[PDB]
């Protein structure tokens, strides 16, 4: 449950939603807050994993 | 005739358009705390039917209010700064038929045995109209009034009553109507012809939501140590 | 007598203590 | 190796799209904030509310050709697609040295004086070289700008009051040596140079919350389809899905529902009121069985 | 405008750079050779690109 949970959170994103972010953004700007998603939940499955 | 009640937990509201079932949320937002301080203001409130004398309290983040008035004595609200006609407010006023919001540079006149007569003869500047049903209409008629982010949000309840100044039992208030009225409205004015008002301040509560979407319990998370236990563990039971 | 043949202990077992993804569908099975 | 190994995952892909939003007809007042015949100043920023109106911004390319269209919180090109709560133009004419500190952040005489943008801004700064028609020999009479603030503007604050700012020690009642004239209007001239020559900014300001209203550009929706895996756009809520009919007793007042762990799992439609279930679409593992390359090549 | 990610009639008509650009944008004052009285035909912008 705190694993999916962890989805929700911004991680200093704009929103927590990869949908939207691409929806209203162009790639340049996307991508950074797409890679601060990333590292958010790529963190949250080392935690859980580990 | 101000008397402070400290007995009341009332005034929770779904604080969003979100629909919840069985869940336990946590949330964080203006809510009238469990056992604060509510202000009692008396019919017609100060003065009797023949004087005139009106609180016009102050609006700190919010106000809950609420009144059993089977009389019809209460008919809206007056939000602003000054009511002098120098500034622009908001008036809410319900009469019967329509309920008629309206943001001018409103003047206060001395607005109010059975005697009725209009109000705001002076009313330059007018920048906003909305109508809708009646707000009022043996009820003890919850309300809330909000105003963040430029909207000023309005939640209510009708909750039947008869044998009681308050039911025994818990509700929730649904918004009623959100408008982006964009006025600072520091204070506010009851408009007359039992009344109830307590202030919001920002909170964490544990809203119990019921199979329906509806609100059926809450948690005041810094009330006792048993609250903030509770919404620790996000339970009702410990 | 009973279908999945455990004996009145092992069914107590099973009872007291609490394959479709309807819950938690992130990735997650 | 004989044995079973996972390697890729699978899911099930949307056959079509459904696009949904309100039957809205109303067209958005761009072009009456844009083609006024008169503008307000920058100190008195005129703010006009666009709501229940279809948000087509093709009508700003048509208007004119521009200086500058910086959006902060999105893409110029995506704003056709969404929906908004409550879009705001703020519009006033300014000096073109000031044209480029209207924006979140900034600092400098514009910024605290008379218009500031908040921090956390979602919007877009719009703006253009206006020589054309607001420029006269004799002066025009609608530059009206702050001098110096008795305090810095908070975002969106408009200080419309005048008042003499106090530049001595003592108060002062118009005496030049202690009071500082708080207004400077000022008539302008086609002679002077660029940085001098007004620029008409518009700024829309933005507020994305889940489309809780419309605002929405123009997107021409489809037909509902159900008990299918689609794409889904629903007012601005986009995503991939089943819809069902649901048996979720939403009051009037909920548009959206969401789970246990706050992803969306129901939306309102925005035509007919049904409330519709959001089933992801069918995901799992794939495992292969192999009895091993030097026994057999068929796998399972 | 002439730069990597940027929206005007420049980037969007004529000329754009990647937004994943290796490069360097160099640029000068050419008034001395093409300013003429009589004016240039080397100019040649599109005013609005389909
Ligand atoms: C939730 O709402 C329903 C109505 O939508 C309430 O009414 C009962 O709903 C159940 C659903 O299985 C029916 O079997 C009952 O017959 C309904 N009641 C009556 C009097 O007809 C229900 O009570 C509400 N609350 C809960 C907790 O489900
Ligand atoms: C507190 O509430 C109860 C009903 O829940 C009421 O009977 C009681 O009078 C209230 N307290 C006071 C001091 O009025
Ligand atoms: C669109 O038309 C249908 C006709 O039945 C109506 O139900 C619906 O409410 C309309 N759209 C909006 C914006 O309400
Ligand atoms: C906008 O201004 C131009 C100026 O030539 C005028 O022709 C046009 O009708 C105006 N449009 C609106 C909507 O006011
Ligand atoms: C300002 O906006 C209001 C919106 O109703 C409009 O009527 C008025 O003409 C505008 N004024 C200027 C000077 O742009």
């Amino acid at each position: 449950n705190t694993l999916v949970k962890q989805l929700s959170s911004k991680f200093g994103a704009i929103s927590s939603v990869l949908n939207d972010i691409l929806s209203r953004l162009d790639p340049p700007e996307a991508e950074v807050q797409i890679d601060r998603l990333i590292t958010g939940r790529l963190q949250s499955l080392q935690t859980y994993v580990t | 005739t101000t008397q402070s009640y400290t007995n009341f937990t009332r005034g929770v509201y779904y604080p969003d358009k979100v629909f919840r079932s069985s869940v336990l949320h946590l949330t964080q937002d203006l809510f009238l705390p469990f056992f604060s301080n509510v202000t009692w203001f008396a019919i017609s409130g100060t003065n009797g039917t023949k004087r005139f004398d009106n609180p016009v309290l102050p609006f700190n983040d919010g106000v809950y209010f609420a009144s059993t008035e089977k009389s019809n004595i209460i008919r809206g609200w007056i939000f602003g700064t000054t009511l002098d006609s120098k500034t622009q407010s908001l008036l809410i006023v319900n009469n019967a038929t329509n309920v008629f919001i309206k943001v001018c540079e409103f003047q206060f006149c001395n607005d109010p045995m059975e005697s009725e007569s209009g109000v705001y003869s002076s009313a330059n500047n007018c920048t906003f109209e909305y109508v809708s049903q009646p707000f009022l209409m043996k009820n003890l008629r919850e309300f809330v009034f909000k105003n963040i982010d430029g909207y000023f949000k309005i939640y209510s309840k009708h909750t039947p009553i008869i044998g009681r100044d308050f039911p025994q039992g818990f509700s929730a208030l649904e918004p009623l109507v959100d408008l982006p009225i964009g006025i600072n409205i520091t204070r506010f004015q009851t408009l007359l012809a039992d009344y109830y008002v307590g202030y919001l301040q920002p909170r964490t509560f544990l809203l119990k939501y019921n199979e329906n979407g509806t609100i059926t319990d809450a948690v005041d998370c810094a009330l006792d140590p048993l609250s903030e236990t509770k919404c620790t563990l996000k339970s009702f039971t410990v | 007598s009973k279908p999945s043949k455990r004996s009145p202990i092992e069914d107590l077992l099973f009872n007291k203590v609490t394959l479709i993804c309807a819950q938690k569908f992130n990735g997650l099975t | 190796e004989k044995g079973i190994y996972q390697t890729s995952n699978f899911r099930v892909q949307p056959t079509e799209s459904i696009v949904r939003f309100p039957n809205v007809t109303n067209l958005c007042p761009f072009h009456e904030v844009f083609n006024a015949t008169r503008f307000a100043s920058v100190y008195a920023w005129n703010r006009t509310r666009i709501s229940n109106c279809v948000a087509d911004y093709s009508v700003l390319y048509n208007f004119a050709p521009f200086f500058a269209f910086k959006c902060y919180g999105v893409s110029p090109t995506k704003l056709n697609d969404l929906c908004f709560t409550n879009v705001y133009a703020d519009s006033f004419v300014i000096k073109g040295n000031e044209v480029s500190q209207i924006a979140p952040g900034q600092t400098g005489n514009i910024a605290d004086y008379n218009y500031k943008l908040p921090d956390d801004f979602t919007g877009c700064v719009i703006a253009w070289n206006s020589n054309k028609l607001d420029s006269k020999h004799s002066g025009n009479y609608d530059y009206w700008y702050r001098s110096l603030r008795k305090s810095k503007l908070k975002p969106f604050e408009r200080d419309i009051s005048t008042e003499i700012y106090q530049a001595g020690n003592k108060p002062c009642k118009g005496k030049g040596p202690n009071c500082y004239f708080p207004l400077q209007s000022y008539g302008f001239r086609p002679t002077y140079g660029v940085g001098h020559q007004p620029y008409r900014v518009v700024v829309l300001s933005f507020e994305l919350l889940h489309a809780p209203a419309t605002v929405c550009g123009p997107k021409k929706s489809t037909n509902l389809v159900k008990n299918k895996c689609v794409n889904f756009n629903f007012n601005g809520l986009t995503g991939t899905g089943v819809l069902t009919k649901s048996n979720k007793k939403f009051l009037p007042f909920q548009q959206f529902g969401r789970d246990i762990v706050d992803t969306t799992d129901a939306v309102r439609d925005p035509q007919t009121l049904e409330i519709l279930d959001i089933t992801p679409c069918s995901f799992g593992g794939v495992s292969v069985i192999t009895p091993g390359t030097n026994t057999s090549n068929q796998v399972a």
